[PDB]
């Protein structure tokens, strides 16, 4: 905004460095270290922080995908980079991320290594809740999902009433 | 213990898909079972309609017990729940 | 000349002078067994070109004469089998007129 | 109202031109010449023996396919509306086909005038193949090798050619009307002038060309068709066009009946 | 495997009838008439031949499937005409067109040919 | 037949007979036992 | 019996990229400051570079369903030659006296520029306009 | 193999095939499918009659039965009991009856990316072999009618029939919350048809007219009146359009800044369901968001949005049927001065590459910064050759005409573009390999037929000739080896595409919205405390604007500020009843001057925290525009009537609303706390759209209209939440790997990968450095 | 014989299927009464840009009119205006449009139609040999799972992403009974103090009895998928020990 | 196979005209000016006769199976 407090565009001279220095980069002096970015989010990790991990995080899988035109809607990717956020540390999607969750045996196995997370299960004399979908799915029941959320009564003072 | 009294409940008061979806699959099993109607039957035939006529007219006696993540739950009559 | 017809034939001027030692017998013998059907095919894009060779398989048709005395598994042959109206100078060596 | 003009008559085809008719009324007497006009044509092939190179449906369905004389098929009664068990004389007419090679050489051809109309409903003059002359081969069927044989008993019956395309007693029908394009019922495609990329309808002269200073009539109808009828020799052009007439008329007036019994 | 019969396009089956009127409500001396067994054939003929009729109000029709020999009519006249009375007036004027047509087709072909 | 593994598969195949023209395609064609985008283009060398 | 009524000389003709349609500008004779532009039918209204139409713009034509006309009756439409209805979607009350009023006939557009003493009693739901020469 | 997924009993499969005549929500079954599969239908007092005739019937003739149970579980099989004509059912017996209309299935395709992929249809039963799918569920399906094959699931239950019924209809899926916009689509020949409907010179007769209108389902027997009385009545295609245009709906859109009078015929005004101008085509009636559909969605209903898809499907192929498209040869062929220009272009652009290849050659051609030399003269080239097939393109769509087929084809937007008609009548363009021309595969040449160390265009994969003039065949060559690169391409990108969705769908899978508003996995912890930070549903947002961001300090006071007490920034006198007892007070002046302030602090808060880019467009729920029109054409809000609502009715009403926007509800301080925050932006744009001095000077509402707005907008917000037990990490996972399919730093498929996989290792590692503003 | 369903394509790599059939009297003719064998939609050729297939209908035109075979041979000095100028001498237009009526009504059409002969060949994707249903029929050995098979009578798979698309439309019950009732369902017995499903039952006289534990009273019966039943007998096989408690312990 | 009795398009009988036409290409005639001289006006029936193959001959070359 100017003077008056219309947005107006101006013109400024930025730099666009290959390779990954942040730390440093950001104490030369004549640079603003209050808005250096970097494409690199295990580098925010290692050098801003979690919450600053996810807004870059976000910020580079929107540009993924809307280089093209394509549009997504926020709260997807907020989910996304929410779970991939929520431990502290980045949980990268592959086995090596989701199998180390403390869930269910039944449903880290479903995805993959299923013989081995069986045995280390077995092993370790772990307990299974039944309160995710996917033990409920192999199991035959009736998911806590949907209408599965909730049960259902039978409502005696009104009949009653009748 | 795990129940919650009636004036502290916190939930929605409207009636969620999910839940409409329920409550009128099994009313119209019920129905089909030969369970009592609370509404006048016109000309429908199908228990499915005869449900949805109960629910618009806010007869169906169930109850939705809606469960919180701890464990705790809360009882909502039909007749209580707002349907659009 | 300028024909606004014809199709436009490289310049190649980058080269004062032209040693030829060798001639194509005819371009269009580039081109496969299955390849050889498409009418045209200069004037298509090659993707549907492919689609065509790949699609070449499953057309049926008269695929011997002594079809009558052969005990195969699966046969399916055409009535009326007719030779296309517009045909490429290498049907004649893929029988294509006797054999559509 | 109705003004019938005949430009070319013969037994094989008729070309006309209607005046003073809705363009519904040409439109469904084509359709009715096309579609629903009875004939006689082969419904059923019984094969005693055949020892030929073609397949017994491939014979069976070239036999379908043969017109067949059907001027007085309008006395004929359907199979549906006869109460005979299968079929009997006054329903349908039985043809019989006997064809071999005689010798080691050389290749017989069988041709549609080998069938022999052995009973039928008569005197009624039906059942009998189409020939274009009296020493007319007719239509080529198959052919025989050395010890092939071909033994048909063929039943002919009434049908329309809605059931099956075989009863269908026209061709083609050529049909247009306004050559010269005064109602505007079409927009011409063109790349530099739509007069001169267009050739000229063979009706052209028969209407005056419109004035490069007339304006538009927008109160203007289609009110002269000109049409060619084609027939495949089962039935005259002329019996053709008489028998659309009379089945249209039968239709309305079952239409007419309907309506005056449902109160 | 599933085709239906060929017969089954002209053939009225015994237990539907050939013709059915029900009023419509919508507006005043309006009926719809379904036409079973039945196409373009006769639907158009009769549209056209009602729509000169300075009595008909409103007449139309549709076919609702290709695939079902059968189409649906709509037909709407003023306070003092009938519907029915219009589509039998319609009838007869066609039958007598065509057996006009046929005279003269036929004078034509006696005098030509 | 003992080392049905470590072995060519695929190097006889039963004759396409749909048609004329498939036939010929498959009595002229030829594989590559590789099972890497580079060798699935088409090079230059290949006119 | 009829809201607005005028004489317009034509200026401009445009046939545009329709064969059918053609958009005519003009401005009253009698009155300056009032410009009509509007679209009409080629083949059923033919004009020309500078006529002179007879615009008469009204609410009723009388002197819910469509109905063909009967012969016997008689309406205003019978003492003009091109007649069309169609729907007021705009009412511009600008700055000082002009006033633009935008009505669509099934599409065809016309626009009304004016004073207020003449183009206050067009302020409707629906017009039939008029146009004789 | 056996758990996760497994084979299942009562489905069929079968090729589908296209049918104008049905519904959206119907699927059209065969005799033999419908006779195979079966439903147990219980036996009541309500439906005796019709199941006693479906068992006499009998298992071989529809409508029939296959089994009967009795109460007790025996079967009795239909077809091996030849005395069915004398047995009596009994209440509580089971029949296994066929297929019958108006039945739910699930209708699928696979492979499966989405949840609009496998919807609930209604059943009809039809002749022969395929499956009939209206042509509008095919985009949402990804299918079409080369060959393939679909699957159909019968529900066995009346619990499962009321949930597809109920949450997988077709109707309840035409709006997507991917991206909150919708899916399906008026489409092919029908998008075609309505461009060739609403043009300005369509004008139907009578006759035609009344066939139209009585192939509306939805018609209400009433004909309008013609747009043309005399000399002879006439209609045009608009109004035949607007008949299946539902009433109530009101649109407006822009193209190119046209103004009212539309010259060109562009933009759209549809008023109480009439079209008042602009020509229909994929900007109004296509799956793009703020559209006919999604506007007549939000409005009426899905059932009814549905009803409208069939009602324009049937009345423009009728139009299209009586009147006819067709494509050609000579609409690929342009006149002798177009193609002269072209060759013009094409000659002056090889000139231009002769002269960037000698400076080249010479040590001329300019350094990129960061480049190699070889690689900025192949930029160069590259970059001449492609602005040469564009000025080509350009031209040869300039020459087209407007009877032109494949020109009406574009600009309806059924079928084809621009870079189609350039590539078919000017060029083909300049063929690439791995994002660089055709390489030298053979000794510095790219085929034996030039001479080494050639660089000209035609040397290198430039294909000067179009389609219709044909290909030599070097550059028939070149043109065959870009169409291999790209098919091994999509081949290896399929692959890579599936298994990241698969692995997403995985990490995503156990996430539910709870009743408490919260997100949590299967384990209870919470992934987020509110979903989306707002709690509402992904089709439950449009794009709008906040009036507050945009717009100078001065015409943000202009448009806000009153001031009663000076007359001339005050109300106007002709516009409220109230105007003599409002100047000079002091309890209205405090009131609006503490609105104001609020308004001031809205606007500081935009622009220096949320947006400080100056953004104002941005998703946000119920649409106050139409709320405003809607209440303004249901009030009859014209005649320029004075307004009896008073200032201090309309500031407590909008505060009172602006309060009454329940999210969580509690009287926990935190539960206050996050409602606030959850509401913050809402109750911005409320307070931005509810202005005093744009109700009482822009809108001119009275005490009913008010009252009724601020009813509808509370109903509607409430309406708006997310419904608890929706599982939004499936949703998320979805809707995140479904553009994957369809899609100098590292971008695509390979950086979605390095990016979910966490890489150590970063392919084109970068770093932005801001510097300071002097 | 072709029907509703069956696959044809031509030489130019469009491929289709028949979507209904017209008889002679609805199908659309010219003023000499040709009627089409068969009706392509024109949105199909801008996108695939296959020129060649308008190219070589207009020379099929050409020469069924004049009685000869055309030379499609690629890389000629054949051009579209050669061949247009031979079918203009021919009496017909030169791009091949002609004027075609309705079949319906008669009128004319409005807009010419593209018209001429064209070769097509019939594939080997017939819609009555793909057809496939199934309500109940022969089950595998092992899982008690349908079989695969159309020609088997074999039941269609409700694959991982199915399971996935039902979650997110949120139809619990649905995906229970799709795989549970219209699958491997069965019945087990499991014991409640070790968990096993090592009890012993006898419904014909009613007894159930626990070998390890002793019991015979706290014995409790599940209904879960034969493959899950299949899966702990395999686990217990592999000195693993699954115990499925109906009671959580807290 | 054999020459179809009907044309496919309009149904104008074809199949008696296959002898003379192979008898009008037997003395020199064209294919066009014989095609004309067998009345086959129609370019339906043109392609129906001119691109017709008869393959009944090679099957007939083959020995009798019985
Ligand atoms: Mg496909
Ligand atoms: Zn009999
Ligand atoms: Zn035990
Ligand atoms: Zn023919």
């Amino acid at each position: 905004p100017d003077e008056s407090g219309e947005y107006k565009n101006e013109e400024l001279w930025a730099l666009e460095t290959d390779g990954i220095n942040l730390a440093e980069v950001m104490a030369v002096p004549g640079v603003d270290s209050s808005r250096t970015y970097s494409n690199s989010f295990v580098e925010i990790l290692s050098v801003l922080g979690i919450e600053a991990t996810r807004s870059s995080l976000y910020k580079e899988i929107l540009n993924v995908i809307a280089f093209d035109g394509s549009y997504v809607n926020y709260r997807h990717m907020a989910l996304l980079v929410d779970v991939m956020t929520s431990r502290g540390y980045l949980m990268a999607i592959t086995r090596h991320g989701i199998n180390r969750a403390d869930t269910g045996a039944l449903m880290r196995c479903s995805f993959e290594e299923t013989v081995e997370i069986l045995f280390e299960a077995g092993a370790a004399a772990e307990l299974d809740d039944c309160r995710g979908v996917s033990e409920n799915v192999m199991l035959g029941q009736l998911a806590p999902m949907g209408t599965g959320a909730f049960d259902v009564m039978i409502d005696e003072k009104l009949l009653t009433s009748l | 213990e795990l129940a919650i009294l009636k004036e502290e409940r916190t939930t929605t008061p409207y009636l969620t898909k999910y839940e409409r979806a329920r409550i009128l699959g099994t009313r119209a099993l019920q129905i089909s079972m030969n369970a009592p109607v609370l509404v006048d039957i016109e000309g429908e035939t199908d228990p499915l309609q005869i449900a949805m006529k109960e629910l618009s007219q806010r007869k169906i006696p169930l109850v939705i017990r809606r469960y919180l993540p701890d464990g705790s739950y809360e009882d909502w009559g039909c007749d209580e729940l707002i349907v659009d | 000349l300028n024909d606004t017809a014809k199709r436009i034939k490289p310049e190649m001027s980058t080269s004062s002078h032209h040693t030829f030692t060798h001639c194509e017998i005819h371009p269009s013998m580039i081109l496969g067994v299955a390849a050889s059907i498409i009418p045209f095919p200069d004037h298509n894009q090659s993707p549907r070109n492919t689609y065509q060779s790949a699609m070449g398989k499953q057309a049926m048709g008269v695929f011997l004469t002594n079809y009558n005395v052969r005990m195969d598994t699966m046969a399916n042959i055409l009535y009326y089998p007719q030779k296309p109206l517009a045909k490429t100078q290498a049907m004649e060596y893929l029988k294509f007129r006797e054999l559509p | 109202e109705p003004k019938v003009n005949i430009i070319n008559a013969q037994d094989d085809e008729v070309e006309l031109m209607l005046s003073d008719v809705n363009l519904s009324l040409a439109n469904s007497l084509r359709r009715t010449m096309l579609a629903e006009v009875p004939t006689l044509a082969i419904d059923l092939v019984e094969i005693k023996m055949n020892t030929s190179v073609l397949a017994d449906e491939f014979i069976s369905h070239r036999l379908g396919l043969i017109p067949l004389v059907s001027e007085d098929v309008e006395e004929m009664k359907y199979s549906r509306d006869c109460t005979c068990e299968d079929y009997c004389d006054e329903c349908s007419v039985v043809l019989e086909l006997s064809a071999r090679h005689e010798g080691e050489e050389g290749t017989t051809d069988v041709y549609s005038s080998s069938l022999i109309k052995v009973s039928g409903p008569g005197n009624l003059n039906v059942g009998e193949p189409v020939r274009r002359d009296d020493y007319d081969q007719g239509i080529l069927l198959c052919k025989l090798r050395n010890h092939q044989e071909l033994n048909i008993r063929c039943i002919a019956k009434k049908g329309i050619a809605k059931e099956h395309a075989k009863w269908s007693p026209c061709s083609a029908i050529a049909f247009e009307y306004d050559p010269h394009n005064k109602l505007k019922h079409t927009d011409f495609w063109f790349e530099v002038d739509a007069k001169k990329e267009w050739p000229d309808s063979k009706y052209a002269t028969w209407e005056e060309p419109p004035k490069p200073g007339e304006v538009f009539d927008y109160k203007a109808k289609p009110n002269r068709f000109y049409m060619t009828v084609e027939t495949t020799g089962s039935l005259k052009a002329n019996q053709v066009f008489s028998r659309g007439i009379k089945t249209l008329q039968e239709k309305l007036a079952n239409v007419l009946f309907e309506l005056e019994n449902s109160r | 495997m599933n085709a239906p019969d060929r017969f089954e396009l002209f053939i009225l089956p015994d237990d539907v009838p050939k013709l059915k009127i029900t009023p419509d409500s919508r507006v005043p001396n309006c009926i719809i008439i379904k036409f079973e067994r039945e196409d373009h054939t006769l639907a158009n003929l009769l549209r056209e031949e009602l729509a000169l009729y300075p009595d008909v109000t409103f007449v139309a029709y549709k076919v609702e499937h290709p695939l079902f020999a059968n189409f649906v009519m709509r037909l709407q006249t003023e306070e003092g005409t009938r519907p029915k009375q219009a589509l039998e007036r319609a009838c007869a004027s066609i039958i007598n067109k065509l057996k006009t047509l046929d005279h003269k087709f036929n004078e034509e072909w006696n005098i030509k040919n | 037949q003992k080392k049905a593994m470590s072995s060519r598969a695929g190097v006889s195949q039963v004759l396409n007979r749909y048609t004329y023209s498939s036939t010929l395609s498959h009595l002229r064609r030829t594989n590559t036992p590789i099972g890497l985008a580079k060798p699935r283009q088409l090079h230059n060398t290949h006119w | 019996s009829a809201l607005f009524d005028d004489i317009f000389t034509v200026q401009t003709v445009d046939n545009g990229r329709y064969n059918k349609v053609s958009r005519i500008i003009g401005i009253s004779t009698t009155n300056s400051a009032i410009k009509l532009t509007l679209d009409i039918n080629n083949e059923m209204f033919p004009v020309s570079q500078d006529d002179s139409l007879t615009v008469t713009l009204a609410n009723s034509l009388s002197l819910k369903s469509w109905r063909p006309p009967k012969p016997t009756d008689k309406s205003l439409a019978d003492d003009y030659d091109y007649v069309m209805f169609g729907t007021v979607y705009k009412f511009e009350e600008g700055d000082e006296d002009k006033i633009k009023v935008y009505v669509s006939f099934g599409g065809l557009l016309m626009c009304l520029e004016g004073g207020y003493k003449s183009l206050a009693s067009l302020k409707q739901d629906n017009l039939y306009i008029l146009i004789r020469r | 193999g056996n758990l996760m997924g497994k084979r299942v009993d009562f489905s069929a499969r079968t090729v589908i095939s296209g049918d104008p005549n049905l519904e959206l929500d119907q699927v059209g079954v065969p005799i033999s499918i419908a006779k195979t599969l079966s439903y147990p239908e219980t036996v009541t007092q309500y439906n005796i009659h019709r199941l006693t005739e479906y068992v006499r019937n009998g298992p071989n003739e529809h409508p029939g039965a296959k089994y009967v149970i009795r109460d007790n579980g025996d079967r009795i099989d239909l077809r091996y009991h030849k005395r069915a004509g004398d047995i009596v059912l009994q209440y509580g017996w089971k029949v296994e009856r066929h297929l019958m209309d108006d039945d739910p299935v699930l209708f699928n395709r696979q492979p499966s990316l989405h949840k609009m992929s496998m919807m609930a249809h209604r059943v009809k039963v039809m002749p022969y072999s395929t499956f009939r799918l209206n042509l509008s569920v095919t985009s949402p399906y990804n299918a079409d009618f080369d060959g393939d094959e679909m699957n159909l699931h019968v529900p066995q239950s009346e619990e499962t029939r009321a949930e597809l019924s109920q949450l997988c209809a077709v109707p309840l899926q035409i709006v997507s919350p991917q991206s909150n916009k919708p899916v399906m689509g008026i489409v092919q020949d029908t998008l075609c048809g309505v461009r060739k409907m609403t043009l300005r010179d369509t004008f139907i007769e009578y006759e035609q007219v009344m066939n139209m209108l009585f192939w509306v389902p939805s018609w209400d027997g009433v004909v309008p009146q013609p747009a043309i009385l005399k000399p002879k009545p006439l209609w045009t295609g608009k109004q035949l359009l607007s008949i299946a245009i539902p009433s109530g709906i009101h649109l407006q859109r822009t193209d190119g800044g046209n103004s009212l009078l539309s010259p060109k015929d562009n933009g759209m005004l549809i008023v109480d369901g009439k079209v008042m101008f602009g020509v229909v085509d994929k900007k109004t009636v296509g799956s793009g968001g703020g559209g006919l559909i999604h506007t007549v969605m939000r409005e009426k209903g899905p059932k009814i949005c549905a009803e409208l898809f069939g009602n324009i499907q049937k009345v423009v192929n009728y139009w299209l049927l009586h009147n006819g498209f067709s494509i050609g040869i000579g609409d690929a062929i342009a006149d002798a001065s177009t193609m002269k220009e072209i060759t013009h272009a094409i000659s002056s652009a090889k000139e231009q590459v002769q002269e960037i290849i000698y400076k080249a050659q010479h040590n001329e051609l300019e350094l990129k910064p960061g480049m190699t030399l070889r690689e900025s003269f192949e930029g160069e080239v590259s970059r001449t050759l492609n602005d040469a097939r564009d000025s080509a393109g350009r031209s040869a769509e300039m020459n087209l005409k407007d009877l032109n087929n494949v020109k009406q084809m574009v600009s309806a937007g059924s079928k084809g573009s621009f870079i189609n008609i350039a590539q078919m009548s000017a060029c083909v363009g300049q063929q690439m390999v791995e994002g660089k021309r055709i390489a030298f595969g053979f000794a510095d040449r790219s085929l034996p037929h030039f001479t080494k160390d050639d660089f000209s265009p035609e040397s290198k994969g430039f294909v000067e000739n179009s389609y219709l003039r044909g290909l030599t065949p070097q550059e028939f060559f070149f043109h065959a080896m870009a169409g291999r690169e790209g098919l091994i391409d999509t081949a290896v990108k399929t692959a890579e595409t599936g298994y990241i969705q698969r692995r997403l769908v995985k990490a995503l899978e156990d996430i539910m919205v709870h009743y408490d508003g919260t997100t949590r996995n299967s384990l209870g912890d919470i992934i987020q405390f509110l979903y989306g930070e707002d709690g509402l549903d992904g089709t439950q947002v449009e794009r709008q604007t906040i009036d507050t961001i945009p717009g100078s300090d001065k015409a943000f006071h202009k448009r806000y500020y009153v001031d009663l007490m000076d007359e001339k920034n005050s109300i106007k006198p002709d516009v409220i009843e109230y105007a003599a007892d409002i100047l000079g007070d002091v309890e209205l002046q405090k009131e609006l001057n503490s609105e104001y302030e609020q308004l001031v602090s809205d606007r500081k808060f935009l622009r220096e925290i949320v947006f400080v880019n100056g953004d104002h467009n941005w998703p946000l729920p119920v649409n106050l525009r139409r709320i405003i029109q809607n209440a303004q054409q249901i009030f009859h809000l014209d005649r320029a009537k004075a307004s009896d609502l008073t200032i201090p009715e309309i500031i407590h009403g909008v505060r009172d609303l602006c309060k009454k926007l329940f999210v969580l509800r509690g009287e926990n301080e935190l539960i206050k706390e996050a409602q606030q925050n959850a509401t913050s932006l809402f109750q911005c744009l409320v307070r931005a759209r509810l202005a005093t001095r744009r109700i009482l000077e822009e809108f001119r509402l009275n005490r009913d209209a008010f009252e009724w707005v601020l009813g509808t907008i509370e109903a509607q917000f409430q309406r708006s939440l997310v419904h608890p037990g929706e599982m939004v990490g499936v949703i998320a996972a979805q809707s995140i790997g479904e553009p994957a399919t369809q899609m100098n730093v590292t971008l695509g498929v390979p950086r979605l990968k390095e990016i979910l996989n966490v890489a150590k290792n970063i392919k084109t590692p970068a770093l932005t450095v801001y510097l300071d503003r002097e | 014989v072709p029907q509703i369903g069956d696959k044809f394509a031509s030489r130019h790599g469009q491929k289709g299927t028949i979507g209904v059939t017209y008889r002679h009297e609805d199908m659309p003719f010219s003023a000499e009464g040709i009627v089409p064998d068969l009706i392509i939609n024109p949105h199909a050729i801008p996108s695939r840009m296959t020129v060649a297939h308008l190219i070589e209908c207009l020379l099929s035109k050409v020469g069924s009119i004049r009685g000869y075979e055309g030379d499609a041979t690629p890389f000629t000095d054949l051009t579209v205006d050669a061949v247009s100028n031979l079918l203009r001498d021919n009496g017909y237009q030169s791009r091949g449009f002609e004027v075609m009526y309705n079949g319906h009504t008669g009128k004319k059409l409005m807009a010419q139609v593209f018209f001429g002969p064209t070769y097509y060949q019939r594939l080997r994707h017939m819609v009555d040999d793909k057809i496939h249903a199934r309500a109940r029929g022969p089950v595998q050995v092992l899982t008690r799972q349908p079989v695969e098979g159309r020609s088997r009578d074999g039941g269609l798979r409700f694959g991982e992403m199915e399971r996935d698309c039902m979650i997110a439309h949120g139809a619990a019950g649905f995906l229970k009974e799709r795989l549970m009732e219209a699958s491997d369902a069965f019945r087990v017995h499991v014991c409640g103090i070790c968990g096993l499903m090592s009890v012993i039952a006898n419904l014909k006289k009613n007894q159930f009895e626990c070998r390890s534990c002793k019991n015979k009273t706290n014995i409790y019966q599940l209904h879960i998928p034969y493959a899950a039943k299949l899966l702990f007998q395999e686990l217990m096989a592999m000195n693993i020990a699954p115990r499925l408690y109906t009671e959580r312990s807290g | 196979m054999i020459i179809p009795v009907r044309c496919f398009s309009c149904g104008k009988v074809v199949g008696d005209k296959w002898d003379a036409y192979l008898r009008l290409l037997e003395e020199g005639k064209q294919e066009g000016d014989a095609l004309d001289e067998l009345k086959l006006k129609r370019y339906c029936c043109r392609r129906m006769v001119l691109t017709h193959v008869d393959l009944i001959e090679k099957f007939l070359r083959y020995n009798p199976l019985e």
